[PDB]
């Protein structure tokens, strides 16, 4: 009980009010493996896109809860969306969190997941720190209730006890669709704009390939792929369910930090969610015979296609076989300006 | 970029050509796979030339090189005897 | 033996001009039905933990049963 | 009283490091106590660790400091430092520093490189990198200019809109002389012992901001709306929000002299906490043969 | 046009053949993740 604490008083400058919670050790398992995280707040909106300005949250692991009923880590969900009077609440509305250590890892939650527990568990001198002193007294089992989390399956535990008019406030909070949908096909927007790319790439040359890696390739290429077997080209826009993971916009975040690459891996045809947005060095002395060593060993995987984005406005398909696709990268620079504001600071 | 390698060798100028291909025999066709031999020009691969004999039993025997800063690794090929020859294309 | 084409930047893919058209198609109808059902469930998950709000707005208004 | 402490080795010194020791000669090395490992600072600043600067402060500043004056092969003679001896030290060092302000001296790890103090030893197991030795303005503006680096390095990297990396190296960077600027090498994680002088440090802020004469911001404010001091532009014609909001209270006498006795005793348990590492005082540098007569203070 | 040719070991110049410039495919076993995952495509199919 100690991040509650430190967050209430710091976050007093970009958010009115300040929600507590905790995060189970099972439901973060599958967005960061082996404990790597130990984060920052933008709540964007449902109908209201646009931007938002962001807010620092503080956090710790490895300290257990006060219920035996599972044992996990702490975190705390800042709400200072609704405009004026924070009567309102607004629904069907995400809160992304960006849990790390050193950026990998998001946490998208509600507010109906949030509320809908919230409501369901209820010679001078130093000044003291005033909204410590409530919490010790509490030490109860009813704050803390289960709710079923929407984004995974799974239970989240939230915790609050009745503080102080803020706290008082929220309770007492009701109001009278489209949060999650505009990320995802807004990814496939411009996931079909790079797949045009693709065709009128290979419309205008001869539809043939450069082979800009080198591979040797049996002579039964031909026949172990069937003729034409771009299926896994064919369904590769199904499969980028992930984006800010995805090497994709990587590189758009990559232009305010010039050879630089990185590259997303997907199975020669569903062998599981392979991994995205790896990098490609060239800084370091490794050098250039290492990134060539690495650019041959992803050439090389014959059961994976690799997409490549560089930072100066090119995009590159990488057929296993070594075969490449020329391909551009120009977007609007309103999605551009969106993307790293919904990742950070422009 | 083009590179001036040297050989030592026991053998007859019939076999260093021979033994010449096959230890070029990457380098030939990676500027075949890079570089296309457009024009009718390009398709000799270099050239050697004796640049004499010496004693094979005493032969080569290293050293070190020294400027003001650095050293590099040197062979020294001692009491050499000089004869040159013309250029034999390697194809 | 077995013999594997040379690692040469002249070396053809076997052309595709036609089967790239169809593909998007047939990905765009499988991405809806995927997109679909995770709406589907979703808002399952959301009928789900709504209706615990009016269970529990249903025992606030029982207070009032409770002393009549 | 003795001084001569020789120190054998242990293998057959190589003729190619007996002429770059002969070149390093009245330099400063760090003592152990003889052995031949740690007589020098490769044992806690190595190529493994991420120089933090400050465990091998803690080294050099704990351990009596060494002249190293002779140079033989399978023997080397080395002079401690005792307080209430002159020491004779030459200045040779390569990011030079001329002694023109004559005025006390400081040691320093070797912060501008590992190249510049380094001496490959093949024959022991052993390798030897040196200490810096700089004047006391130079260390302290040096010293304050890493603490500030490693810890808002470490907060750059907590952004996740991380724009400007480049920013704090190149304002940051480099020193401050007037002769010229010399870049300095830079750690990326502050390691275990900057986090604790950033601990202790701010626990004395922390301590000291809760007690501010109110007197001085009044002052402030008023010649914030007097001319524009040069010392002044700092401000750039602005008063912020903070001393607008803890300046509700009046002008009293009654709480300023016990928050002035406050303030004097813990602005000298920083000065104590800042006087860290070993210090010479200099008398009559002498300009022409770059040698110093220095004892311990 | 292409060339064929049998084997060669590690290479420095990189167009050269190799047994690290090799794409290691199995076709089984690709037959077999390509079959598989038809058959799930195909329950895909008539879902909603």
């Amino acid at each position: 009980m100690d991040v509650h604490i430190d967050n209430q008083v710091l976050s007093g400058l970009g958010t009115p009010l300040l929600v507590h919670l905790f995060v189970p050790d099972t439901v973060m398992a599958e967005l960061c493996p082996n404990r790597v995280p130990n984060a920052w707040c933008q709540t964007l909106f449902s109908d209201r896109t646009g931007l938002t300005r962001v807010c620092r949250v503080f956090a710790a692991r490895g300290m257990l809860p006060g219920r035996p009923s599972h044992r996990g880590t702490f975190t705390s969900v800042p709400v200072y969306c609704d405009e004026g009077l924070p009567e309102l609440y607004n629904p069907f509305h995400v809160a992304a969190l960006r849990f790390y250590d050193e950026l990998v890892g998001e946490l998208q939650i509600y507010y109906l997941s949030l509320f809908e527990g919230a409501k369901r568990a209820l010679l001078s001198r130093v000044p003291v720190s005033f909204s410590k002193t409530r919490r010790a007294i509490r030490e109860s089992r009813a704050l803390v209730r289960g709710i079923a989390h929407i984004f995974s399956p799974h239970a989240l535990y939230v915790v609050t006890y009745p503080e102080l008019s803020a706290q008082g406030r929220l309770h007492r909070m009701t109001a009278v669709l489209g949060a999650p949908e505009r990320e995802f096909r807004f990814l496939i927007s411009v996931a079909l704009r790079i797949s045009a790319s693709f065709r009128e790439k290979l419309a205008m040359q001869a539809w043939t390939a450069q082979q800009e890696i080198p591979v040797v390739i049996p002579t039964s290429y031909s026949r172990i792929y069937k003729n034409s077997d771009l299926i896994r080209e064919a369904f590769f826009t199904v499969q980028t369910r992930v984006s800010w993971e995805s090497c994709w916009v990587k590189a758009t975040i990559s232009n305010a930090p010039d050879a630089c690459l990185w590259i997303d891996s997907h199975p020669l045809y569903e062998e599981g969610a392979s991994a995205w947005g790896k990098v490609i060095d060239s800084r370091p002395p490794g050098g250039l015979v290492g990134a060539a060593s690495q650019l041959v060993a992803l050439g090389t995987d014959g059961h994976c296609v690799h997409l490549a984005t560089t930072s100066d406005g090119q995009a590159f398909l990488v057929l296993p076989g070594g075969f490449v696709i020329k391909g551009q990268l120009a977007l609007t620079p309103e999605e551009r300006g969106y993307i790293l504001a919904r990742h950070g600071i422009r | 970029g083009p590179r001036f390698t040297f050989f030592q060798s026991s053998r007859g100028h019939c076999q260093i050509m021979n033994i010449l291909r096959i230890y070029y025999s990457p380098s030939i066709m990676h500027r075949y796979a890079v570089v296309q031999p457009l024009h009718i020009e390009e398709l000799t691969f270099g050239a050697v030339a004796c640049l004499g004999t010496f004693s094979a039993t005493d032969g080569w025997r290293r050293s070190a090189f020294n400027y003001r800063g650095s050293s590099l690794p040197v062979v020294e090929i001692d009491s050499f005897y000089s004869n040159v020859s013309d250029w034999e294309v390697i194809l | 033996p077995e013999l594997m084409w040379a690692p040469s930047l002249r070396n053809s893919l076997r052309v595709s001009p036609e089967a790239l058209e169809l593909a998007e198609r047939e990905a765009e109808r499988a991405r809806s039905e995927r997109w679909d059902r995770c709406a589907q469930v979703l808002k399952n998950r959301l009928l789900r933990v709504e209706l615990d709000g009016i269970m529990r707005d249903h025992l606030a208004r029982a207070e009032e049963i409770r002393q009549d | 009283m003795d001084l001569k402490v020789v120190v054998s080795l242990s293998s057959r010194l190589y003729t190619d490091e007996i002429a770059k020791m002969q070149q390093r000669i009245g330099c400063i090395l760090p003592l152990a106590s003889q052995n031949v490992q740690g007589l020098g600072l490769g044992q806690v600043y190595s190529l493994e660790t991420v120089p933090d600067y400050v465990s091998m402060y803690n080294y050099l500043s704990d351990c009596t400091l060494a002249v190293l004056d002779e140079v033989s092969v399978d023997s080397l003679i080395l002079t401690k430092i005792v307080p209430g001896q002159t020491y004779a030290i030459k200045n040779k060092y390569q990011p030079f520093f001329q002694w023109h302000g004559t005025g006390s001296l400081s040691v320093m790890p070797p912060v501008f490189g590992r190249e510049h103090a380094t001496v490959k030893l093949e024959s022991n197991d052993v390798d030897i990198v040196f200490p810096m030795v700089l004047p006391t303005p130079i260390a302290e503006e040096v010293l304050q200019k890493i603490l500030l680096f490693n810890v808002y390095s470490r907060v750059v990297m907590q952004a996740p809109g991380n724009a400007d990396m480049l920013d704090v190296h190149m304002h940051l960077g480099s020193v401050s002389y007037l002769g010229h600027h010399y870049e300095l090498a830079l750690p990326e994680v502050p390691g275990p012992l900057g986090l604790a002088l950033l601990d202790n440090l701010s626990l004395y802020f922390c301590i000291m901001v809760t007690l501010l004469p109110r007197a001085s911001m009044r002052l402030v404010r008023g010649l914030i709306r007097h001319e524009h001091h040069d010392l002044l532009n700092l401000f750039q014609e602005m008063v912020p929000d903070e001393i607008a909001r803890i300046d509700l209270d009046d002008l009293s006498v009654a709480d300023d002299l016990s928050r002035m006795r406050v303030m004097m005793t813990y602005l000298q348990s920083l000065a104590s906490l800042f006087n860290l590492g070993p210090r010479l005082a200099t008398a009559a540098y002498s300009q022409e043969t770059l040698t110093a007569t220095c004892w311990l203070r | 046009d292409p060339a064929r040719l049998p084997r060669d070991t590690g290479p420095e110049l990189m167009w050269a053949p190799s047994l690290r410039n090799s794409l290691r495919v199995s076709p089984e076993a690709l037959e077999l993740a390509e079959r598989e995952a038809e058959r799930a495509r195909s329950e895909r199919w008539d879902r909603c």
